[PDB]
């Protein structure tokens, strides 16, 4: 008939579980080089390329 | 300042002297003067080149 509840405490560990993420394939697939810095402080709204003759 | 008096023998004594009277003129703070401007944080990444000037 030992009573030892109050000999320990309840621990939350420090550390979390995985979460749900949304995989990201639009975002790694499309091109990223191109508009890269290309809006700034001198730019304004937006900005244009060149299309191909 | 000082007035006199102007008398055959010159004894004042049926008469009034001059009494000591102190003014002052004073100097106060005024309004502030201030010019104050605001802009959006969006503004300064695409509009605000040069702000400096």
């Amino acid at each position: 008939p030992n009573n030892l509840d109050s000999n320990v405490s309840q621990i939350v560990l420090k550390k979390f579980l995985p979460g749900f993420m949304s995989d990201l394939v639009l975002a790694k697939t499309v091109d990223r080089q191109l508009l890269a810095g290309e809006i700034n402080s001198s730019t304004g709204d937006s900005v244009s390329f060149k299309r191909p003759h | 300042q000082f007035s006199s008096l102007r008398t055959p023998t010159g004894d004042i004594s049926g008469q009034n002297k001059n009494n000591l009277i102190s003014g002052k003129a004073t100097g106060r703070v005024g309004n502030y003067i201030t010019v104050a401007v605001e802009y959006q944080q969006l503004e300064e990444a695409i509009k605000l080149n040069q702000l400096e000037e």
